[PDB]
């Protein structure tokens, strides 16, 4: 009974992840020891001609970006555990996020380690416009 | 190829919006086209829903620089018999909202103690995962009909890990630096753990250079057995499953080999008691 949601390629990580104390950290760790980024995430299909914000209601990606559902790009929505923010809620689920091509391998740890502006919506060093 | 780690146990007959999935895997098929997903305008996003996630099958086989093993040798866990404590968990199905997932209901030791939780799940909504109660039964069965009562005498699980840390820290404290639980088919001990234990790098204790066997979510610090007290969760312990030693049948056919005093009363501290005698009469006995 019951519908799968995951692939035995993500078993490890996401386990080690689902017990650490700092899961962010945990999987910084275990890419540094070499394992493989979690894959399945959803990646979208778009006219790549969107604004390039970084985490938007529809799918935004301009030509150096992809365009992924935000809650699969989410550590915390991956391995099921509590959201480091204070009440605890996601700014990812029920959002796209637009990753740099060059990043799209490990869009997971992508959000872990990058900001958004919130002045101009882009990520800071990925299209941030006030720098 | 799929796992059932992380198993939609929901009974909604339809998947997520690409926003709301956790994976490619539990997109709705409706979205599904050219080897990827596409946002549909009009269809939206669902803004209700409690998916219970299933924690059976989790595999603990990473190798991690500055991690220690969970999973121990049997040479390893000899050395370290003053830390043995036999664990066993008997669970209560997921039905009504969910079916296909276990829930831990009675968590049995080898200091006889046995301890009683609230069937807790992880449900997963558009704003978060939460951990909370779920509708779950006793498995059917005559064998299983004394976890009837038990359903209504559950603490919720804030209550039930301080209790696990007293109780485990009370007990070691003068006998080891570390836990080892000693387990017979550890898939379902493993799964409970996910309610009281954490990991991490090696760390010392907050009020000496003791290793850090607890952790408390109040503070975020770390402590010893000598140390924990109102601390919260189990750190970095270390556990052996019996099972696979080469034993053929059930715990207590083996178990029954060498030892006579340990009658079964078909509780989970009694599977727990009978782990680790198994264990100590196979290791350290003629
Ligand atoms: O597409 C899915 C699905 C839901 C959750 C996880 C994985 C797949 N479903 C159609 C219905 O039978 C459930
Ligand atoms: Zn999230
Ligand atoms: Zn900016
Ligand atoms: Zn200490
Ligand atoms: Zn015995």
């Amino acid at each position: 009974a019951g519908n799968a949601t995951e692939v035995p390629a993500n078993s490890t990580v996401l386990s080690f992840c689902a017990f650490a104390v700092d899961a962010a950290k945990a999987y910084k760790d275990y890419l540094a020891s070499g394992g493989q980024p979690i894959t399945n995430c959803v990646k979208m299909l778009c006219t790549h001609t969107g604004t390039g914000q970084a985490i938007t209601v529809t799918p935004e990606a301009n030509m150096d970006q992809e365009s992924f559902g935000g809650a699969s790009c989410c550590l915390y929505c991956r391995c099921h555990i509590d959201h480091p923010n204070p009440k605890g809620f996601c700014d990812l689920k029920g959002k796209y996020v637009q990753i740099p091509t060059t990043c799209a391998n490990d869009p997971v740890g992508f959000t872990l380690k990058n900001t958004v502006c919130t002045v101009c919506g882009m990520w800071k060093g990925y299209g941030c416009s006030c720098d | 190829n799929v796992t059932g780690l992380f198993k939609d146990c929901s009974k909604v007959i339809t998947g997520l919006h690409p926003t709301q999935a956790p994976t490619h895997l539990s997109v709705d098929t409706k979205f599904k086209t050219e080897g990827l997903c596409v946002d549909i305008p009009g269809i939206p996003k669902d803004m209700t829903y409690r998916r219970l996630i299933s924690m059976m099958g989790f595999k603990m086989n990473y190798q991690v620089n500055g991690y220690p093993n969970m999973f121990i040798t049997r040479e390893e866990a000899i050395r370290h018999v003053r830390a043995w404590i036999g664990f066993d968990v008997e669970g209560c199905h997921a039905t009504r909202e969910a079916v296909g997932t276990n829930l831990p209901l009675q968590l049995g030791f080898s200091t006889g103690v046995n301890l009683v939780a609230v069937p807790t799940g992880y449900v997963d909504t558009p704003n978060n995962t939460d951990f909370s109660r779920v509708s779950a039964k006793p498995p059917p069965g005559d064998q299983f009909k004394h976890l009837i009562p038990l359903m209504y005498k559950g603490l919720p699980w804030n209550v039930v890990r301080i209790k696990i840390v007293q109780m485990l820290s009370d007990t070691l404290k003068n006998l080891s630096d570390r836990v080892v639980f000693v387990l017979w088919a550890h898939g379902f001990e493993l799964t409970s753990m996910k309610y009281f234990v954490k990991i991490g790098p090696e760390r010392t204790c907050c009020l000496c250079d003791r290793r850090a066997t607890c952790f408390s979510t109040a503070s975020d610090t770390y402590a010893c057995w000598h140390h924990s007290i109102g601390f919260d969760y189990v750190y970095n312990p270390f556990m052996i499953d019996v099972q696979q030693w080469g034993f053929t049948g059930n715990l207590q056919s083996n178990h029954d080999l060498y030892c006579q005093v340990h009658g079964n009363a078909h509780v989970a501290s009694c599977d727990a008691i009978m782990t680790r005698c198994l264990a100590v009469h196979e290791c350290f006995v003629k």
